[PDB]
DNA sequence: GATCAAGCTCAAGTACTTAAGTCTGGTCTATACTA
DNA sequence: TAGTATGAAAGTACTTGAGCTTGATC
């Protein structure tokens, strides 16, 4: 055995046999200008990446059996429903009597600094105007937004949609991000290393962001995040976005912080050995039966590592030959 | 809001499924099984909190003052009855977080009242 | 069950009782003579003695013509005989007559010899039984998972495991099932409440949840009732679970047979095995259901796999009887065979050539031998390292093989959790006696103080209760649930209680004066959840502890008086027990209990830490085990030091026994 | 909900024109460095009512080599492409008698589509990149280092020199990421230059696949 | 035409089996529990399992719910292919 | 009890098992050592190929 | 000192008084504040037993020169031997809300919860002692645990690397004479000679 | 690659190997008389059947949801797969590591 | 303009392997058949 | 008789059914 990072054998592991599924797996997030020196403006990226749902700033759902908008069932949403339903906006005819009251809560929507106009413009997006939807203004003591069916029973229809909508509709964010931290590094290794004018070496303590899930390809591709360092530990989303000879050095960069956590040390050409020998097909190379006996090194000295039969069984039904080389 | 509680029929006094009469346009409650019907008198049918704002005061009996393993102190009398004693807990409960919050209870026998600093 | 077997002429083969000589062996000539255990580790004997039991065979073959005949005292087989137990020879006897048949006086004994090698049975640790557990997997279709390993008072067949899971959230909502024995598909819990006789949903609920004011309950639950409504009758329910099944019959009328015996006689067999299936079971798959409930809105703790409470310890008295019934079962089979092939012919048979006496004692001999548990065919199912030979390099070894238990996770496994050192071994188990190799935390040794419970009937507690003012689970209303509070005995619900203060005070009482409730009886009283749960099985690991008044203990100094003339007045152990001195606290009881290190405690300080103990300890080194104790200040050590003491104080040159010279 | 497609558009467009300068392509510098303002006012701001639409983004470029090969770039406005636009787009290149052609989609691309880019290779060797990967020039990150495509000389002195065969060489998918930003196909051999602390710089080769 | 299912039977014994149970059908066929099965078929080189030929797996629980012998395959029986009928009777 | 006496093992052209006509296994059997894979690695990376033909060929069942 | 500070914190905590950090539970911030508490008091009793040992001590002639030990153990023989911790946490309620019997319901407090104020020369407590058991199990689970994961790695790296050579033209290949390095280590030099410099 | 020890008296105990030999010799035997003179058909793919069972056994024993081919002691028959599958083989055991 | 079919893509299973090194000592190992 | 014979593993790679594009038809 800020965040909880896997370290030691688990991540020696992990880094040797190529894991599709990490056990922490996480993003260094760079920034690029002013946002690297306050804190607000990283906290607009930081609520620019972690994965919002409607689940994370919703209080409380309530169905209601609402037959006509005008006189509805709840006493307090009837000032500006009659607001919203003195001029035909919609298809007044396709409505249908069942409503879907949403609450939400100031904190967390303060917090991610969201609109119901943009929960209104998600769902009018996710759901089309098969599923119409409207809200109140930004000053009453308690957010809603009233939810119909546009034309399974609509009531158990609703209450399908209601979690449909509760967990895949992404308000704000990156998917598979649960959660960031921002922090200043204290160390040298993560801070900003720059040439001043006389030519001396300083180190700019600026902000970064430590995520929970790992998506490179949409990360990097936002404003104010840096495209040069921004990088990442999992070494399979390294390949899949930078390439192999990224990957080469990733892995290197991550061998190098299991060896050196504990402060220990091991010569640069022995990394680079094992690191070249799991890069040298273009493909990453795991230190296992499903990558070593996948190439070409002979039916004995895969019979050797693991699979003894079966090697044996594929190189006798397809005749090959072992040149005595290793 | 709060949440809805289950209408059981009379007949086989199984539950009922929200239904709606399409020719008065009001909501009604129907057993699946036999033709009986009722009229709903809450008009809502699902209600969620997301946010588990549930009051641990209804969750607490007044019994527990009987544990001799919770702890007693005299510095939060009773204001029900004016009893000096009283016994102290955290919530333990999940999907709650704030669980350091303290929660008291009477020691005395025909009072029990329990309360929140 | 008494064998009945025809052609015409039929046979019971009924035993009514057994008689156990002492240990004796038989020459070529075949001249009884009694056998020393000195002889049996010489000669290379077995220490076994030979099993009477009366039979009774009764001959029916038409017009009432019946004639009853008795065998008395008829040989069914030898047993293997604890040594220093009530029928070894070596019981009750002198240092001086002990010393005279060449045996050392100090030694403890509770080992056998097969073949001249003294075996010891090593007391297995398994998962208690008859309890509900809720655990939540991370990796699994269900999100909780209510299990409960059920298995009749007098075991006759295999834990018969049930399950109560609940699916994880991603049709509408959380559905609840349950995994029943026998079946390979899970069942919805609804269906499973309907096969029992349960139609209405209220009815249902009505078992399930005992407060209706509780809609968050009912929501949950909403779920599992509209998955199976179709079904509304007893003979569907039936046929459905007899289809799910892996032995669907071709005809519903088998198929409803099928589900009715497994509901009947698999499925919670603790919890009844006829009518009861509905007149308790229902009730407590309720309950079951309930705690579920309770887990899944975080309402209650999740149960840790790794609490002693939650765990018994099989001894050589439960691990005997498995191999006695399983044996005896094979003994009844041979028997029906032979005297079959006898009655097919038309003519009587003589019993005595039928008895295959083999059978008990090879089986016996060769799984105390070999430590593979089971047949001797099943070389591979059964678990071995039971019955190990004893360590006879020191004293400490022998007297810590003796006191060894064991984990059966399987030494490959490496996962932490069951090996750690957790917090209820305080008292029952040693913190530093345990292997350092690849058995760290498995093979564990009792503290000195520690006790297992032998057993007890629980038909004297039953029939107090049911003479108090308690009220019994098919008399009273599901509405009388809410406010009362539960009564288990062996993890079998018997009733409701409304006053249980002055329950607990009364049992207390009466476990604290040796009446009707012996020591080892558990009453835990669960005072947030309102169970109350007693148990009288065996396995229960406890230790003794000193009652404590309302500041003050009840170890006085007459008792000290009458202790030290303890070889004059005759006053031991046992009077001090029965004074209501003492009392056997186990591991479950324990988190009801406020202990108190030492009498300095219940003294008033400036400020009150406690100020309401109830028990007290009597020396804090008890909880160290047997070469553990053997460390001189072992509070001045890093504790992995005291570890490998332990493990090298059994290695350590000395006297293993006095009669070495023999 | 508009200004940042100008701005993706533009973001994609900067990182086409140094794809197209580190193939070799002529480019000028006005429009490798074209900040925001010079793109809105030479394309506009308002993607969503069609000023300017994906279809203006077209690129056309000529090799500093070679002047008559060029090498086309087509932004089509259907999220999904189908068959019939890679039909459309290659009877434009028969007609402007041009073989190379980069596609860039949005959301991706049908299987039939794919296929279509594997059948007429020999005849046009035309490529597909998804515009979510072209927001950013992987060649600029610290962890990518400098490739470098080698000619069939430069390769024959290698094999010379260090005397091996090709399948000795190490390898390199013709999918990876910098693979298809060189746009290097099977056989070609890509040089890599990246820094060592053990001997400041390490040049290493390695083979198509 | 009737089915063919294999039950297993006491090896060395198919022909005892055989005996015991025609005997009992011919001691039980007017009472109240007649067999309805049709034959038996015991092949002098098949030993360890015996041919019953009935219509249902039931009919043959029924039969062979007689002599212990063939308690081992009273748990369950298994169909003798279609085609093998042919096979079942040559020598 | 771990003596040395009990402990102390050598080996020279002693017997060897049926099998395989290698040496035994254990101090009854005046068994040989074992050259696990471990010291194969060991020798190779001392590129000692004449002392790891000698224990895995010549010293064990040529 | 440090323990009443800790009875502070749980004041707080229980009053509500006490704010969670930017990433943290509440939870998670109380605890972190206590075993801070507990550290910052461990290293200052550390540093003053250091200050008390004389020229002549055997312990600091043990530490001073490296042949065992370190200034930790001497921390633990004299001032107090620290916090015990399982799986990187403090003693868990392996009762029900309580880590032993011994102790009230909902205590957090340093004894509770496994502070073993004491030295091994004053001796321990039985609590302390049986927490101490737990903190020392927890390192035979891992020594007896981690043996076999890092021996089949080990295994693995040997048989994926055990014919990459260093051949005759200076270059790095495998048994399949395929390239891996044109040299070794990207510089040809063994790494025997070689040491650590300043630039 | 069978050796047939001598235990401690004139006894000859076989090996594993020897006695799959002995089952497949009697099936294949017991084959060839069922086809030289008329049989049931149904008996031939039964031999087989069981022959086939029989020469896997011998080269693979770890067959899933197949019975293990318990011969002498209840006890399956060490396969030839198993001589050589991992530790304690042939490759790992007696090839690569080895006593010396 | 629409359709059904072919067949390519995706998430659900099943089949199969692997699980540190060496060393010592100790016990124990089938009997049914049926002539 | 005398002897033959009968409940605390996890990982990858590959096959299968469901949903959907382009075609050939209409
Ligand atoms: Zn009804
Ligand atoms: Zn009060």
């Amino acid at each position: 055995n800020a965040k909880n990072v896997t370290l030691g054998v688990p991540r020696l592991k992990e880094l040797i046999n190529i894991s599709k599924k990490p056990k922490t797996p996480s993003l260094t997030v760079f920034l690029l200008g002013q946002s690297a020196r306050d804190a607000e403006r990283a906290k607009d990226i930081l609520c620019r990446l972690e994965h919002t749902t409607l689940r994370k700033v919703t209080a409380n759902t309530a169905i209601y059996y609402d037959p006509n908008p005008q006189s509805t069932v709840v006493a307090e949403d009837q000032e500006w429903v009659n607001v919203y339903y003195e001029m035909p906006d919609f298809d007044v005819a396709r409505i249908s009597p069942w409503l879907l009251r949403v609450e939400l809560d100031r904190k967390h929507m303060t917090d991610r600094k969201l609109t119901m106009e943009q929960i209104a413009e998600k769902i009018n997006a996710g759901f089309g105007d098969d599923l119409n939807c409207i809200f109140n203004d930004d000053n009453a003591e308690k957010l809603v937004l009233r939810i119909r069916i546009m034309n399974m029973d609509d009531d158990v229809f609703l209450r399908c949609i209601e979690s449909n909508m509760l967990t895949d509709m992404t308000l704000q964010g990156i998917e598979q991000i649960s959660k960031v931290y921002m922090h200043l590094p204290q160390t040298d290794n993560k801070k900003k290393i720059i040439i001043t004018e006389d030519g001396e070496f300083k180190a700019l303590q600026e902000w970064i962001l430590e995520t929970d899930g790992v998506s490179l390809m949409r990360v990097l591709s936002e404003k104010d995040v840096d495209p040069v360092r921004t990088t990442s530990n999992d070494i399979v989303e390294i390949f899949t976005v930078l390439g192999i000879e990224a990957v080469r050095k990733a892995l290197e960069r991550e061998l190098y912080h299991v060896i050196s956590f504990d402060g220990s040390y091991v010569n640069y050409r022995h990394l680079a050995l094992l690191c070249d020998t799991m890069t040298c097909r273009g493909h990453l190379m795991a230190i296992t039966r499903h990558g070593v006996n996948r190439q070409d090194t002979g039916p004995l000295m895969k019979c050797s590592f693991e699979e003894t039969v079966d090697v044996l069984m594929e190189a006798a039904a397809h005749g090959e030959s072992d040149p005595m080389k290793g | 809001p709060g949440f809805v509680g289950i209408r059981f029929c009379q007949e086989c006094n199984n539950m009922l499924y929200p239904k709606e009469d399409k020719e008065n346009r009001i909501l009604l409650y129907a057993c699946r099984n036999c033709d009986y019907q009722q009229e709903a008198d809450n008009s809502c049918i699902y209600v969620n909190k997301i946010t588990h704002e549930v009051d641990e005061l209804t969750q607490i009996i007044a019994d527990v003052s009987q544990d001799p393993t919770l702890p007693r102190t005299e510095d939060h009398p009773c204001q029900k009855c004016g009893h000096k004693e009283a016994v102290f807990f955290q919530s333990h409960s999940a999907r709650a977080e704030d669980a350091m919050r303290l929660y008291y209870v009477c020691t005395a026998p025909h009072c029990g009242h329990r309360w929140t600093e | 069950p008494p064998i009945d077997l025809q052609a015409p002429p039929r046979y019971l083969l009924k035993f009514e009782q057994i008689y156990l000589s002492k240990p004796t062996h038989w020459e070529r000539d075949g001249a009884p003579s009694p056998m020393m255990p000195n002889e049996a580790r010489l000669r290379n004997l077995t220490y076994s003695a030979p099993l009477y039991v009366d039979i009774t065979k009764t001959v029916i073959k038409e017009g009432e013509e019946q004639l009853q005949t008795q065998h008395q005292k008829t040989f069914i087989g030898k047993i293997p005989i604890m040594l220093r137990s009530t029928y070894c020879l070596l019981n009750g006897l002198t240092d001086r007559d002990l010393c005279e048949l060449n045996e050392c006086p100090l030694d403890p004994g509770g080992y056998f010899i097969i073949n001249g090698s003294e075996k010891v049975l090593i007391a297995q640790e398994k998962m208690a039984t008859n309890t509900v557990y809720v655990f939540a997997k991370k990796d699994s279709k269900y999100a909780y998972t209510g299990e409960c390993r059920s298995c009749l008072e007098n075991s006759s067949r295999p834990t018969s495991t049930i399950w109560v899971s609940m699916l994880a959230r991603g049709a509408i909502g959380q559905r609840i099932v349950a995994t029943l024995p026998y079946i390979k598909q899970e069942v919805p819990i609804i269906i499973v409440f309907r096969a029992l006789g349960f139609v209405s949903d209220r009815d249902i609920l009505e078992h399930i949840i005992y407060d209706f004011e509780d809609p968050e309950m009912m929501e949950m639950v909403k779920p599992s009732l509209d998955e199976a409504f179709v079904i509304q009758e007893q003979n569907v329910a039936l046929n459905f679970i007899g289809s799910r099944g892996a032995k669907p019959g071709v005809t519903k009328e088998k198929r409803i047979k099928y589900a009715k015996e497994v509901l009947q006689k698999e499925m919670l067999p603790h919890v009844g095995v006829s009518d009861f299936c509905e007149t308790k079971k229902a009730y407590f798959l309720g309950y079951m259901v309930h705690r579920l409930l309770l887990a899944a809105l975080g309402r209650r703790e999740l149960d840790d796999r790794d609490h002693y409470g939650n765990k018994r310890l099989d001894l050589a008295g439960p691990l005997l009887a498995f191999l006695f019934r399983g044996m005896f079962k094979n003994l009844l089979k041979e028997v029906r065979i032979y005297a079959q092939k006898f009655i097919d012919r038309g003519k009587d048979f003589n019993l005595e050539l039928a008895i295959k006496t083999r059978i008990i004692s090879d089986g016996l001999k060769y799984s105390l031998a070999t430590g593979n548990w089971g047949d001797q065919k099943k070389a591979h199912q059964a678990r071995a390292g039971v019955s190990q030979v004893l360590n006879r390099l020191t004293f400490a070894s022998t007297l810590s093989h003796l006191r060894r238990l064991n984990s059966p996770i399987g030494r490959d496994g490496k996962l932490a959790k069951p090996r750690q050192l957790h917090n209820t071994l305080w008292g029952m188990v040693c913190p530093a006696e345990t292997p350092e190799g690849h058995a760290v935390g498995l093979v564990k040794n009792l503290a000195l103080m520690a006790y297992i419970s032998v057993g007890s009937q629980p038909s004297p507690i039953l029939e107090f209760l049911e003479e108090w003012s308690m009220e019994n689970l098919e008399e009273i209303s599901p509405a009388a649930i809410a406010d009362a509070t539960k009564i288990f005995v062996n993890g079998c619900w018997v009733g409701i209680h409304k006053d249980p203060e002055q329950l607990m005070n009364t049992l207390r009482k009466l476990r604290r004066q040796m009446d009707i409730i012996v020591s080892e009886v558990s009453m835990i009283r669960d005072i947030r959840e309102r169970e109350i749960r007693i148990y009288t099985d065996a396995g229960r690991i406890c230790r003794p502890l000193l009652i404590v008044e309302k500041q003050k203990l009840l170890l006085k100094k007459r008792h000290i008086d009458q202790l030290k003339e303890r070889e004059y007045n005759n006053y031991s152990w046992q009077d001090l027990v029965a004074s209501g001195v003492v009392e056997y606290i186990d591991t479950l009881e324990e988190e009801t209990v406020m202990l108190a290190m030492t009498p300095d405690d219940l003294q008033e300080k400036e400020v009150a830490y406690c100020s309401t103990y109830t028990h007290c300890e009597i020396h804090p080194s008890m909880i160290l085990g047997v070469c553990a104790s053997i460390i001189p200040f072992p509070d001045h050590n890093q504790s992995p030091r005291n570890t490998y003491q332990s493990a090298m104080g059994k290695q350590a040159m000395g006297v293993y026994i006095t009669n070495f010279h023999v | 909900d508009d200004e940042e497609e100008t701005y993706r558009l533009w973001k994609i467009r900067k990182t086409i024109m140094q794809l197209c300068h580190d193939r070799g392509y002529l480019v000028t510098q006005d429009e490798l460095d074209q900040t925001l303002e010079e793109f809105k006012a030479q394309f506009g701001d308002k993607p969503s009512e069609g000023r300017p639409r994906r279809t203006d983004l077209t690129v056309l470029v000529a090799h500093n080599d070679d002047p008559t090969d060029q090498m086309f770039v087509f932004f089509p406005e259907e999220p999904k492409v189908g068959i019939k636009t890679i039909k459309v787009y290659c009877q434009r290149m028969q007609e402007e008698n041009i073989t190379r052609a980069l596609i860039v989609v949005q959301q991706g691309m049908t299987p039939s589509a794919k296929q279509s880019l594997v059948d007429m290779a020999p005849k046009y060797i035309l490529e597909q990149f998804l515009q979510q990967e072209l927001l950013i020039n992987i060649t600029e990150h610290e962890l990518v280092p400098e490739h470098v495509v080698m000619t069939k000389e430069e390769v024959t002195e290698l094999l010379a020199r260090y005397k091996l065969r090709e399948n000795q060489l190490p390898r390199i998918q013709a999918g990876d990421p910098v693979a298809r930003y060189f746009g290097i196909k099977r056989g070609q051999v890509v040089k890599i230059i990246r820094p060592s602390e053990t001997a400041g710089r390490y040049i290493t080769y390695r083979l198509v696949q | 035409d009737p089915n063919l299912w294999t039950v297993k039977c006491k090896i060395g014994e198919e022909r005892a089996t055989a005996i015991s149970l025609m005997r009992k059908f011919i001691a039980y066929q007017f009472t109240d529990t007649p067999l309805q099965i049709k034959s038996v078929v015991a092949p002098e080189h098949v030993k360890g399992y015996i041919y019953v030929e009935a219509y249902k797996q039931t009919h043959v629980k029924q039969a062979i719910e007689g002599v212990g012998n063939l308690r081992l395959g009273y748990w369950n029986q298994q169909m003798v292919p279609i085609k093998e009928m042919t096979d079942v009777l040559k020598v | 009890k771990h003596m040395v006496d009990d402990k102390i093992h050598s080996r020279a052209r002693g017997p060897i098992q049926i099998l395989n006509r290698q040496p035994m296994e254990g101090r009854s059997r005046d068994g040989g050592l074992r050259f696990g894979e471990m010291e194969r690695d060991c020798q190779i990376a001392h590129g000692a190929a004449q002392f790891l033909r000698e224990r895995l060929f010549e010293a064990s069942d040529p | 000192k440090a323990k009443q500070d800790v009875i502070e914190v749980i004041e707080k905590a229980h009053n509500n008084e006490l704010e969670p950090t930017p990433g943290n539970t509440l939870r998670q911030t109380f605890e972190n504040q206590v075993n801070r508490i507990l550290n910052d008091a461990r290293d200052k009793t550390g540093s003053s037993a250091q200050k008390s040992l004389s020229e002549y001590n055997n312990f600091k002639s043990m530490v001073v020169s490296g042949a065992k030990g370190s200034k930790i153990n001497i921390s633990q023989v004299i001032a107090v031997v620290g916090q015990q911790n399982v799986e990187g946490k403090r003693i868990p309620f392996g009762f029900k809300h309580r880590t032993l019997p011994h102790f009230i319901k909902d205590d957090y407090g340093p004894e509770s919860r496994g502070f073993v104020e004491n030295s091994y020369l004053a001796g321990l407590t039985p609590t302390e002692f049986f927490f101490h058991a737990m903190g020392g199990r927890e390192g035979l689970i891992d020594t007896a645990v981690k043996t076999a994961e890092t021996g089949y790695i080990q295994r693995r790296l040997i048989k994926s690397m055990e014919s990459v050579m260093v051949k005759y033209d200076a270059t790095v290949r495998n048994s399949i004479n395929q390239v891996v390095q044109l040299r070794y280590g990207e510089d040809g030099l063994a790494g025997e000679s070689v040491e650590f410099q300043n630039l | 690659v069978r050796p047939a020890v001598v235990m401690q008296g004139s006894a000859r105990n076989q090996d594993d190997l020897t006695h799959k030999l002995a089952d497949i010799v009697k099936i294949n035997n017991q084959l060839r008389r069922n086809e030289q003179n008329g049989a049931a058909a149904h008996v031939i793919a039964e031999d087989v059947k069981l022959l086939q069972f029989h020469v896997a056994t011998m080269v693979d024993n770890e067959l899933p949801g197949l019975p293990r081919a318990m011969q002498k002691s209840g006890r399956p028959l060490k396969s030839l797969k198993q001589r050589l599958k991992g530790k304690e083989g042939r490759v790992r055991g007696n090839l690569m590591g080895k006593r010396v």
